[PDB]
């Protein structure tokens, strides 16, 4: 599932037992209940531009 | 950077400037508060490892605006497979002596997982390359941080679209081509070590390192970048390791 469209994950994807898939996030983010989206948990998460984010 | 634009202050907050005895050496990329990724070739001619400084939050080299943060480089880690004066395995992992403080102007770039980088990021066509390098081939370097959007090529395509050259190095699986063959846009020697950053679903990731090429923005030639995805596990393991005496460390690769 992960090979195709990142398994629908916003960030990281892990394939499991058959047709099971778990999305994961980089440190400084947590996975939302949709099981795909990553939301920041810190003030300055990696790969985000504060002057653009605050605009 | 040839044919780019000024990166608006704070829009490349992971960009690092490396200095040796106060002189511009190379660029780098901040990946967390204490680690910077740069190019191994940046260190081929260092004699005094104690005067190596990393500057975060830099934008304009002519003025101090208070957003700059300087740190001594405590360790420079290079893969055992890199050979000074050659092009393969062009990567270095730098440990700062004290962490930088994250601010609106100093933010790390995400070091992605290998699978995500190979399966997804490697297929994003355009990415940004940045630095204070030459504005033209045989021209002056930039006072303000410059940025350029470049498309990535599959290596078979790069070799097919390029003009044949004598003693030209091979493009290995530890590299990738990006840029243009028309001589208008490229990264340059002063941008060495800087980021090739890729956007995916609202977040930026480190995919390449400004590594080499044949003359800046030379017709028939593309820029060559270190393929960071080959080094994720190597980088991760080193970041979990305790510091060792001596600035330079050669670490086994893989
Ligand atoms: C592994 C790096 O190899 C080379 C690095 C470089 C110079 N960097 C770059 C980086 C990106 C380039 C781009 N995108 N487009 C055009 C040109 C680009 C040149 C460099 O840094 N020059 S340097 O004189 O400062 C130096 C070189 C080597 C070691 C230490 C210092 C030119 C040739 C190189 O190798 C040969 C092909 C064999
Ligand atoms: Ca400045």
């Amino acid at each position: 599932i992960c090979v195709n469209e990142n398994g629908g994950c916003e960030q990281y994807c892990s394939d499991h037992t058959g047709t099971k898939r778990s999305c994961r996030c980089h440190e400084g983010y947590s996975l939302l209940a949709d099981g795909v989206s990553c939301t920041p948990t810190v003030e300055y998460p990696c790969g985000k531009i504060p002057i653009l984010e605050k605009r | 950077i040839v044919g780019g634009k000024v990166c608006p202050k704070g829009e490349c907050p992971w960009q690092v400037l490396l200095l040796v005895n106060g002189a511009q050496l190379c660029g780098g990329t901040l990946i967390n508060t204490i680690w910077v990724v740069s190019a191994a070739h940046c260190f081929d001619k260092i004699k005094n490892w104690r005067n190596l400084i990393a500057v975060l939050g830099e934008h304009d080299l002519s003025e101090h605006d208070g957003d700059e943060q300087s740190r001594r480089v405590a360790q420079v880690i290079i893969p055992s497979t890199y050979v000074p004066g050659t092009t393969n395995h062009d990567i270095a992992l730098l440990r700062l002596h004290q962490p930088v403080v994250l601010t609106d102007h100093v933010v790390p770039l995400c070091l992605p997982e290998r699978t995500f980088s190979e399966r997804t990021l490697a297929f994003v066509r355009f990415s940004l390359v940045s630095g204070w390098g030459q504005l033209l081939d045989r021209g002056a370097t930039a006072l303000e941080l410059m940025v350029l959007n470049v498309p990535r090529l599959m290596t078979q395509d790069c070799l097919q679209q390029s003009r044949k050259v004598g003693d030209s190095p091979n493009i290995t699986e530890y590299m990738f081509c990006a840029g243009y063959s028309d001589g208008s846009k490229d990264s340059c020697k002063g941008d060495s070590g800087g980021p090739h950053a890729t956007h995916y679903r609202g977040t930026w990731y480190l995919t390449g390192i400004v590594s080499w090429g044949q003359g800046c923005a030379t017709v028939g030639h593309f820029g060559v970048y270190t393929r960071v995805s080959q080094y994720i596990e190597w980088l991760q393991k080193l970041m979990r390791s305790e510091p060792r005496p001596g600035v330079l460390l050669r670490a086994p690769f893989p």
